[PDB]
């Protein structure tokens, strides 16, 4: 009962992933070993053995072997079992065709029959967690391979999707605009949620509330986990208001085709300042409707709200809460659409945030993960289909796509769908 | 003896009535076991209006528990009172609602009903004059919204003459945590207007007020609201349950509350409530009940009667009292406010009377309200619904479930009649 | 039953009102925490005339807190009796008056009136019968001055009919502690003149001149000054409060003071007052009481009495003493003073006797009186005010908030005007 597949793909799905099990492990107590000295609260993300070895309910898979063979050597190469770490010969070269069609499609048969074995020690699993990046080719090609085929064999699953997407100027890749356009298909028409997270809002945010002058993947990591941990967290305890993962997309998505929230957390802070401000349900409320704390750099006031999840966590009280969404819909830079007069789905779970030890992240009595569908998401999709077009133009990169067996058709294609989902966006604000 | 069914549906109706359970086992002084430990012989006289008699002298109270999640059967059997209730009669799924009316009615709750409704059967069997169905539920989200409305439609069919009794939360602009909460209500409407005896309609914004403007609690939770709507329930099954000098059953009410078959949405209240800190400084007596009772601060729907004119209201007080002085102060209400009652009814008070007042108060009153302000609590729902409606928003997750977009249109059409019948009567 | 709302304004007017709170206090025998702890019923009889009844027998006094800092608000709130005075009813900005009347009527108690006036609303409908008004406040400095009499020309124009009795501290040359005392008070007395039914007239030199020719007080404070003005407040209300050979209301006593309208700028005094450490060879008695009462040292205004003629005077006796005596004594003082009395009036004198004296004394009596040398007062306010005014000194601070110089011309006009109509019945 309540069981999530999580699925980690490439490298930035991956190295999320050894942030999510890092925190899953410590916030229901499991040791890096899998075993847990001394109520079933870690169902949702652990099997359990007979030796009293929780084991987790994740796939990790990379086409290339070199992340993956350092989770199977570092702290945690005793959690997972060994072949749910999945690992092929040769790279994907940021090139969507190897993923898709070329080098995944080797791996796929084996990646499916692990998650068949998952998902028959489930007992009603709630859906998936796939956990991967917009710019990689096996971010975008075997991500696209894999929910094509989830979405024939577990058709009713709701498929939760985190992505980590191109940026306004920080970029790693100079074909990353290719990779990332040719993706939409796979969210639009094989997943359920779309949580798109950007490098560089969370950069700034790690400068402006951690005082980190100069992060790392691991800093960035740390925050993509601990929303999930807050989105999985009515799912994992006891709560005022639990919500489970359809009554959330319920909420969240008005529209077939309108799955795409921003994703923000309060409060981000250190241990500098923890204990002077104060942190009340009414600040930490506030602080998600800063463009300051959006993890997508996008304006949210350029926008409007379509509808806002705001899922709190720790010492809160539906009084608070009530009187804090009150001054949201008070203030007048805050717009919603005129169709969606109630706005707020509220959860409220017993469980503080659990810290990891290292982090720059600090204690705090309470937080809250607001995801938030709006508008305003359609610039960043206008920033990246921009970058393509000056490619797509000259055909800048597009011999190495059609050299690995993809139609050249797919790239207008995909330009044409990107286009028709910006539409769509625009369309609802009115 | 006229006992009653009770029927518990999504996370609402089963923390209303779990607490429910917890105010009617003080009354009739019976411990989180079961067993009977009370004072008085009135306490166990009518034991059989909410109980069965079990070996040892054990008491399992006749509550069906319903949800479409494990979870909150869980919270509920882990629970102050967890322990009480017949392990046979919590019924529930694996897959929740996702907030959604039509996977509460069409696909969900409509698997697990049949399973359900043979509950409910092995209970009204048991009992040697059932008077009716008292069922706990919320009109927001997708479990008491939609299976509950089904599990209603299922029983009316099957038992048309006994009592058909709702306790319904219901959604509000200012303190809502749902997106599609206005979809599931106007869906939800549909089936109480035609298939419900009485729905008691209770709101988070006015038991929230009271919570602030009364009582003055700082931090007012879930489990204080659930207290509030739990003191009205027990208030108006009272006279079957205690002696009184006016008794009053359930259907001794309906005849008297509703004047058209439909005009059944109703809006509770209870009194003294007063400040934790303020006690001392307080006279409890019936005409300071009565100034309580009958201002727009103390009922539990946000609608102020003073946007409206009640049709009937009922006031069943409880404690040792004069009848002068109870008919002396429903004449002094009705007669100075006379421009607030209906002037074609010539007498708009019900009264009752009860001798057993609630555990640690001298008297207490229970108020209900039928008020063509009611309009109030269906238009702005309404109203809600058409703006997402005129768009289609998120109907995909309705018509997913086989629902037609008829249906929503035939619902909006049903409330709006609904408006009008209350409107008709202003 | 002739309920009075009493309102204090500005750091003194919150002084002298939270002094005089535990003076009544102590009469009617209420606790600091707000319950009865008296040893007679006639206490409690008219408890109502300066508190509210609320639960648990509670008493809640009918003060209204205004000033435009919190920190006066924060020293009476932790203060002796603080925790008495109902939170709501402390009204209060957080940028101060700068010692500007300007600022206290047009700006930072402009903005902060409609906050006050609605609770002053709360309190009169709270009434059985407002008999009127009790307004403490001083001339010197922006907020008693400045919004005090704002807050007058409001509660006058809403309530025509109800007494309206301010106790008003007010300048003087020898001890002053604001450069713009002159100004302020002038602005000032231009409002009292019109709106109020009776003015007492008090003066810190005076108050001091009391502690040092009579209390023989080494070190007098202003909380040893606030218990002067505190005294003679409790005295004239006396008359609704208790029991009485002869009855007067404080409208009984403006009937018999004021000859023509505008002359009720009056001036208090008290007896017995005794050196601290010669009270055992005193006889208290109504002709001891008379030779300390009619003398020049024991009134609380600078004016010499032997400057001018009384119009009225009268005496409010307090104790189990004779009418023969009373009325002996109020004739012999005029008729052996002939010369300080009006000639054009046959009787000066109005008498008043409650049966109940002050706790610790067996005699107590008030005095008020109206005499043409209360001239020396304005005269005095009025020839400071000139000697800036020729060179338009600190009228920037005035006319920066909006305020004309033609409003100093014509507050400085009405002073004169004032003047000359006590002059006229010199
Ligand atoms: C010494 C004293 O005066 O105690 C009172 C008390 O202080 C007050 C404030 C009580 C108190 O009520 C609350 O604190 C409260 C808080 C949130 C929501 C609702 C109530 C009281 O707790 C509640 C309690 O009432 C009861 O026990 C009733 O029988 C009630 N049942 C329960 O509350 C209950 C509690 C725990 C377990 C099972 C039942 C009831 C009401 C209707 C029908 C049947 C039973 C009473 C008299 C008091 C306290 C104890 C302070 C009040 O409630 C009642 C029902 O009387 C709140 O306003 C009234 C006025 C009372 O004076
Ligand atoms: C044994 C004895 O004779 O005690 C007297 C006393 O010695 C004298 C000196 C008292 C005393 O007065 C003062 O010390 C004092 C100091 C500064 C300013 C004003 C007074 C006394 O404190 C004051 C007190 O008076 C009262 O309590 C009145 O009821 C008074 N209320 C208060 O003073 C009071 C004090 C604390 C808390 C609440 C009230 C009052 C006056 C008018 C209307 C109502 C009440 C009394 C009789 C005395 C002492 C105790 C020494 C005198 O005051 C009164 C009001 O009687 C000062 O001259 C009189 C003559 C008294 O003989
Ligand atoms: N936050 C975060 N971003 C990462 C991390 N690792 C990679 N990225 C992002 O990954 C994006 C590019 O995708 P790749 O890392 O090349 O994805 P890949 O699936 O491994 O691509 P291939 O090597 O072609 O298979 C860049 O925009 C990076 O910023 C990580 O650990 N954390
Ligand atoms: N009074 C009360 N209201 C609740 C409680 N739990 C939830 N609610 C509120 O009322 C609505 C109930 O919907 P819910 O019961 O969650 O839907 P369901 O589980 O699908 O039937 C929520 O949106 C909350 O605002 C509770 O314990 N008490
Ligand atoms: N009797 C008395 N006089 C005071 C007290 N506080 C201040 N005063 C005096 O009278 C004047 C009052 O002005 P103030 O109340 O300070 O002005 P405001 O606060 O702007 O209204 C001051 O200049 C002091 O001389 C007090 O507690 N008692
Ligand atoms: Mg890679």
């Amino acid at each position: 009962m309540r069981e999530c597949i999580s699925v980690h793909v490439g490298q930035a799905g991956v190295q999320i992933g050894n942030s999510c099990w890092e925190l899953y492990c410590l916030e229901h107590g499991l040791q890096p070993d899998g075993t847990m000295p001394s109520d079933s609260s870690f169902g949702t993300f652990f099997s359990e053995t007979g030796s009293g070895k929780h084991v987790p309910r994740a796939v990790f898979v990379d086409l290339e072997q070199t992340v993956i063979g350092e989770i199977r050597n570092g702290p945690y190469r005793s959690l997972f079992h060994p072949e749910q770490l999945i690992t092929g010969k040769e790279d994907a070269a940021n090139n969507y065709a190897r993923g898709h069609y070329t080098i995944g499609k080797e791996l796929i048969d084996s990646v499916l029959d692990r998650v068949r074995k998952m998902a028959d020690q489930c007992s009603g699993l709630q859906g998936f967690l796939v956990f991967h990046s917009f710019g990689g080719g096996t971010g975008s090609g075997f991500t696209s391979l894999l929910m094509e085929r989830l979405s024939v064999d577990y058709g009713k699953k709701s498929k939760l999707e985190f992505s980590v997407y191109p940026a306004p100027r920080i970029s790693t890749a100079v074909v990353e605009p290719y990779n990332s356009i040719l993706t939409t298909h796979t969210t639009l028409e094989h997943s359920d949620c779309a949580f798109m997270v950007d490098n560089e809002a969370i950069y700034d945010i790690c400068n402006r509330n951690l005082d980190i002058e100069r992060p790392s993947y691991t800093n960035l990591n740390r925050l993509i986990a601990q929303i999930v941990s807050s989105i999985t967290a009515s799912l994992r305890f006891d709560g005022a208001l639990n919500v489970d993962l359809t009554e959330f997309q319920t909420n969240l998505v008005p529209y077939p085709r309108i799955h795409f929230p921003l994703v923000t957390y309060s409060p981000i802070i250190s241990a500098e300042k923890a204990y002077h401000e104060q942190l009340s349900v009414p600040e930490i409320t506030n602080a998600c409707f800063e463009y300051s704390n959006q993890m997508v750099k996008c304006d949210p006031r350029r926008g409007k709200y379509m509808a806002c999840c705001l899922l709190y966590r720790g010492d809160v009280v539906p009084k608070d809460v009530n009187a804090a969404i009150a001054a949201i819909k008070t203030r007048r830079s805050i717009q919603f659409v005129d169709w969606c007069p109630t706005g707020f789905k509220v959860g409220i779970n017993y469980q503080p945030p659990t810290a990891v030890p290292g982090g720059d992240v600090a204690k705090v009595l309470r937080a809250v993960c607001m995801l938030s569908n709006t508008t305003a998401i359609a610039e960043a999709w206008a920033r990246l289909d921009h970058k393509f077009d000056l490619m797509y133009s000259k055909r800048a990169f597009v011999h190495w796509y059609v050299g690995e067996g993809m139609e050249e058709g797919e790239f207008s294609e995909a330009r044409e769908d990107m286009a028709a989902l910006e539409k769509d966006y625009e369309e609802v604000g009115t | 003896m006229r006992e009653i069914v009770h029927l518990q549906a999504g996370q609402c109706g089963n923390q209303i009535g779990a607490k429910f359970w917890e105010v009617i086992s003080d009354e009739h002084g019976i411990d989180p076991t079961g067993a009977y430990h009370g004072d008085s012989d009135l306490q166990l006289e009518r034991i059989n209006v909410y109980y069965n008699e079990a070996t040892g002298g054990k008491y399992v109270p006749r509550a069906v528990l319903v949800d479409l999640e494990p979870g909150t059967m869980d919270s509920v059997r882990s629970g102050p009172f967890g322990q009480i209730f017949r392990p046979d009669n919590f019924v529930f799924g694996q897959s929740g609602a996702g907030n959604n009316w039509a996977k509460g009615h069409y696909t969900e709750g409509a698997e697990l009903v049949d399973s359900v409704l043979d509950v409910v059967r092995k209970e009204a069997e048991s009992c040697d004059c059932l008077q009716g169905f008292q069922l706990t539920h919320s009109l927001g989200g997708g479990t008491g919204s939609g299976m509950g409305t089904l599990l209603i439609s299922k029983i009316r069919e099957e038992y048309p003459d006994r009592i058909m009794n709702t306790f319904s939360v219901v959604p509000s602009p200012k303190v809502s945590d749902t997106v599609v909460e206005p979809y599931n209500a106007t869906l939800s409407v549909h089936q109480l207007v035609e298939n419900t005896d009485e729905t008691y309609c209770i709101d988070n914004e006015a038991l929230y007020d009271i919570c602030f403007r009364t009582l003055k609690l700082t931090t007012p939770t879930y489990g204080d609201l659930n207290h509030l709507v739990s003191a009205t329930m027990s208030g108006v099954t009272t006279c079957l349950r205690f002696p009184g000098q006016l008794n009053a059953d359930l259907r001794k009410l309906a005849v008297n509350m509703v004047p058209f078959p439909r005009l059944h949405f109703f809006m509770p209240g209870f009194a003294p409530l007063t400040s934790r800190g303020s006690q001392q400084y307080r006279a409890l007596t019936v005409p300071e009940l009565t100034q309580q009772m009958f201002d727009a601060k103390n009922m539990m729907a946000a609608c102020d009667p003073r946007h409206g004119r009640y049709l009937t209201v009922a006031a069943i007080f409880r404690g040792r009292m004069s009848m002068k002085e109870v008919d002396e102060q429903m004449l002094n209400v009705q007669n100075k406010n006379s421009s607030y009652f209906v002037e074609w009814i010539p007498n708009n008070v019900k009264t009752a009377v009860c001798d057993i007042p609630p555990r640690g108060l001298k008297m207490s009153a229970t108020f209900i309200g039928n008020s063509t302000a009611i309009q109030e609590l269906f238009k702005r729902i309404s109203e809600q619904f058409t703006a997402m409606f005129r768009r289609k928003a998120f109907l995909h997750w309705y018509t997913g479930e086989g629902m037609d977009e008829m249906e929503f249109t035939e619902a909006e059409s049903n409330m709006n009649d609904l408006v009008s019948e209350y409107q008709q009567y202003q």
